[PDB]
């Protein structure tokens, strides 16, 4: 959690939004994914949201489903992913790193065990895609005992009881899926700062998210379509991911 | 917040993305309301009687049992409209979708019988039905795919992951968050997130209620054991529910043992898998050692769901039902015995239930015992699989 | 000498070689005796209820009829065990063969549903069943041939004459004179020598008796017309018999018109053939101009018998029933309408009955009329014929 | 009928049985069948029993069923058969000629019409295979108005009422399918003289039939198996039919 509090304080000293790309760990292979992620960071990502491949991603669309397919075609497992993470962290001490997990992968060998392994490699938050606030107690509690921020989605028609639980229960940031109203409620309830997610796919939505009052934006699958499109030239794939991230981050600046 | 409890001891729950919670809460609300509504109860009863053909018979099998002190009856859900018991709970969930004002049905299917069910109920009741079916299963189930289309349904092939039943269950759960204002998710077994395990038990519980009144009538006492196959758990929990509080009655569920448990190619996660969280619920799953979900193997395509309903896992953990397995060749043997000695071709899913009853009789042929097997469907659709093997 | 009359006006009789008269007289004796025997009546009733699944529903089809003043019900012999009404009269003739002390059954089959029927009844009742099937028909009816064998019956291919249903009917009549002391000839329609047209009517007449009590219950008055397809005449005479003395009720039989009457490739000898004497009886036949018997053509394999029961020819000649025809594409249309608007896949034999009801509604859509169609069987077995045509 | 009364009177002056072969008209073609029949007669047949091909011969065995198949492969019809018969008769004025008919072929165009056509070409009797005595009235009566003998089968377990009707109703001969008892009953009831049929396939059964008291024997299908066997050499087929008939007839002699 610490690392996101530091980040948002730094961004706010600059009057600047955060830009957070998503990618799947190991897509399209481990060594290639290590270089895409060092590229996102060098081009200006403020934090990363990283996916572990899971056989049945019932809350993802086609782009992501095909990311997991490429990762499993390369042999990628959760174990390999935790190795990956420890390297990313050793190379980059301050950038916040979140995971996007399916429940089974966290409950597998023991939910406390999972949060202790994220706390050992240096993950800062975990969003579990199929656990709603109503079922989240063991997840939040275990994240919190291991200094990991549990992140929750605040869906678009969130009624007021849901607002208040997402504010009470989340830490790090609120994954926000009329906007100006969702956002002002979350601040009223003292929620973690809000990142707009979904459809963030060009510079102007970054800018508009910050201007609605969100702390930043998350690009849930546009980084992934750039890999998918450039599979035949690793070098060209890096370049186009540098170009895209550079401009999204340009847009968060004041 | 819920109105009814989502868990059976530790199993069950609502493990879905947050944007689907309003769909589930709305559906639980509607169902509690319908179960108190006598005009709903009359509407359901009347389609089951004059459309689906309830009650179904309870047939004594005297040729099978001769020479032993076993008396065996078969509850004849194979004579229901569509050929299997899955028609009772699709007529109930269709009427619940109309109660909520919905005009569209989503459903998932493996071997295709739930797709056929859900397409007939939608045709009769004026709903526009689309069905997800993994692409490997559409390729191997032509007759079923064309019945669904004859009946008006849209059949959408799913090519992601393993392109079988778990993959279409994922695709149904992807569609419903964008469409729940006008479409109902007609889940096809007693599993998945709450309130589905409850709803589907209550819309199948007339199998067990009719079995009790029919056995009391014909033998004057309840069965020693009632035996049902367990793919995801709906025909079994529909025969067991009315007998749970009759503690002398044995409840026995039979999972597919495929090539043999010890081969690892089976479908028996309740006794042989490991609890996980997937499809909406915490329940025993077919899964790898690091948590990826896998498929269930059986010669019977219908016993393919790779988990089991959470009420089964709860009734096993407290010892009120027992679960066993039966392999492909045990099932095939019981399907041939029934055709040649009783003139009844059973589904190879049901054959698993009959196999286990035939072993309860043949290992101890002088034990006095009154057994009911739920014959969950007919087996016209298996005669060439059973042709080519032999 | 006979105990009951062998003729219906001019049609009917006993035109068999002399050595088979004792078999027929013995069978007529036994049947008259069984029809007075209440222990026989209870035995029959109980297999039809707890084995075959009587009574069968009467379903109102409101989607079909919307926008017109037709109300149409369908009597649901498609929900009987085995899928068609032919199971009611094989359980009765099996019990009559046991009454006479016989241990063996002979039967003839065309598309194979009477063979399947007769094999299930023999399996359940401990008789050794052999079935004659013309060789062209065995080649095109694999699924049926293997169900008969799964159920224990001996299937004997017949290669003489046209190697279709009339040729196996000849082969059954060749066997029975050498075996009648221990084998019963289970004839599969309401035709052939006396006493078969009588026996099979009386062992199918519960379709019409249940229709009357069910219509009175649900609408308070009898139907305007009850409509049934006519291959050899058993499902039709089983729906008509209880209504013959209700003179307001229309009895309408529908023969297959194939490619069209005027093409000559049809199966409608009652309205389009010529009286002859063959199979035991004097009745309208499909025959050449010099008297050789020919085959009946339909897209529906079950409407293949090339004559018709003599009670149909008698009720047409006195005007108490009317007979019409429906062509292959009329039948195919009604089979698709029913799947998509009611969720019911009908046999393409039954589809002929539904087609004619759909024309009675669509030509005069504001005529108030209460129609029952006998839905004599289900249509799983036709879905690929209906696949490949379209 | 006259011609059989003359025949049996002649045979009885000789203390001799009759030998009556069966064949199908037109098997295996019209001109070939005309020569097989002139052969049966020249070799000593005392009367002929002739079949008209019919599509569904439900009282015949395999040999005969295959005879009709060959005849239909050659185009043979009932019309052609009546032409055939008129030629046989014109060539042979005294030999009795019977038909073996299925009912439909006699009822076709009118049962009186059929018996008048047999009486015009010179047939002396008709056995209809699927009409039992209980249904025979219109058949017998019409045979009798046209001087044609109606022949009936007396089956092996014929009870006494059946004996008496077969004796009353038949003329020409009785087709007889313990023997010495059937035969003595038929004579008691003054039936037409009895021919033993079925299985007459070698000389010794001819002799034994006459010795049980029958007037003769009928070879229901052995002549037909000799055609079937020799289809590839018409000349050899005639020879073997001459040999066989000569010996059967030798056996009826006293
Ligand atoms: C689908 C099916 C089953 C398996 O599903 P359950 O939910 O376990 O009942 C069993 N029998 C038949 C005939 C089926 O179609
Ligand atoms: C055989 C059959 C018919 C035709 O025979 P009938 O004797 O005319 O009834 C009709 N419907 C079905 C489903 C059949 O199997
Ligand atoms: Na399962
Ligand atoms: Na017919």
């Amino acid at each position: 959690m610490e690392r996101y509090e530091n980040l948002f304080a730094q961004l706010n000293d600059r009057r600047e939004g955060a830009f957070v790309p998503f990618v799947t760990l190991g897509d399209p292979g481990i060594e290639q994914s290590l270089k895409i992620i060092d590229t996102l960071i060098d081009a200006g990502a403020d934090a990363l949201e990283l996916g572990v491949p899971f056989s049945d991603p019932l809350a993802d669309g086609p782009t992501i489903q095909n990311a997991n397919l490429r990762a499993f075609a390369a042999g990628v497992t959760p174990a390999q992913c935790f190795e990956m993470l420890a390297l990313i962290r050793e190379k980059h001490p301050t950038i916040p790193i979140g995971l996007l997990m399916y429940a089974n992968l966290v409950f597998n060998n023991g939910i406390d065990a999972f949060y202790a392994r994220c706390e050992q490699v240096g993950v800062d938050s975990v969003l579990v895609a199929d656990v709603p606030v109503e079922e989240s107690a063991p997840f939040r509690q275990a994240a919190l005992r291991h200094n990991i921020a549990p992140i929750f989605i605040c869906p678009p028609n969130a009624d007021d009881d849901l607002l208040r639980q997402v504010a009470s229960y989340g830490r790090g940031y609120t994954y926000l899926l009329p906007l100006h109203h969702l956002i002002e409620k979350l601040k009223e309830y003292h929620a973690a700062p809000a990142l707009q997610g979904f459809g963030i796919s060009s510079p102007e939505q970054v800018s508009a998210a910050v201007r609605a009052g969100a702390a930043g934006a998350i690009s849930g699958s546009a980084i992934v379509k750039i890999i998918e499109k450039n599979l035949a030239s690793p070098k060209q794939m890096l370049a186009e991911l540098r170009s895209f991230v550079s401009a999204m981050k340009a847009a968060s600046r004041a | 917040t819920t109105l009814l409890n989502p868990y059976f001891g530790e199993f069950g729950g609502m493990y879905v993305p947050q944007i689907l919670m309003p769909a589930l809460n709305q559906l639980e609300e509607a169902f509690v309301s319908a179960q108190k509504d006598p005009e709903f109860q009359a509407q359901f009863a009347d389609l089951l009687k004059n459309y689906a053909g309830r009650p179904t018979a309870l047939t004594k099998c005297q040729n099978i049992t001769a020479g032993t002190r076993t008396t065996l009856y078969l509850k004849r859900e194979d004579l229901l409209h569509g050929g299997a018991h899955k028609t009772n709970q699709v007529l109930g969930q269709a009427l619940l979708a109309k109660r909520m004002g919905k005009s569209e049905i989503i459903a998932e299917t493996g071997a295709g019988q739930h797709g056929v069910a859900s397409a007939l109920a939608s045709a009769l009741l004026g709903l526009k039905c689309r069905i997800y079916m993994g692409a490997k299963d559409v390729e191997r189930q032509s007759p079923n795919v064309f019945r669904m289309r004859l009946m008006g349904a849209e059949v959408i092939p799913v090519h992601s992951g393993s392109a079988t039943l778990k993959d279409a269950c994922n695709e149904a759960l992807r569609d419903w968050p964008g469409s729940y204002e006008t479409a109902h998710y007609m889940l096809g077994t007693a599993a998945g997130p709450h309130p589905y395990p409850t709803i589907v038990r209550e819309f199948q519980r007339m199998i067990g209620e009719e079995t009790k009144a029919q056995i009391l009538d014909k033998e004057g006492r309840l069965p020693d054991a009632v035996i049902a196959c367990v793919g995801g758990g709906s025909n079994a929990i529909g025969m067991f529910a009315d007998f749970i509080n009759d503690t002398s009655v044995g409840l026995i569920g039979v999972e597919p043992g495929g090539h043999g448990i010890e081969t690892g190619e089976h479908g028996a996660p309740l006794k042989h898998g490991r609890v996980g969280i997937y499809f909406g619920m915490k329940a025993p799953m077919m899964q790898t050692a690091d948590g990826q979900i896998e498929e269930s193997y059986s010669i019977s395509a219908g016993l393919d769901f790779p988990s089991v309903g959470p009420q089964h896992a709860y009734l096993n953990s407290i010892g009120r039902a027992d679960y066993v397995s039966i392999t492909d060749d045990e099932a095939l043997e019981a399907f041939k015995t029934l055709c040649r000695h009783e003139g009844i071709i059973p589904a190879l899913e049901s054959s698993h239930a009959l196999a286990h009853a035939l072993k309860m009789m043949r290992e101890q042929p002088e034990k006095e015992q009154l057994l009911v097997v739920n014959l969950s469907g007919r087996g016209d659709k298996d005669i060439f699989t059973v042709h080519d093997i032999l």
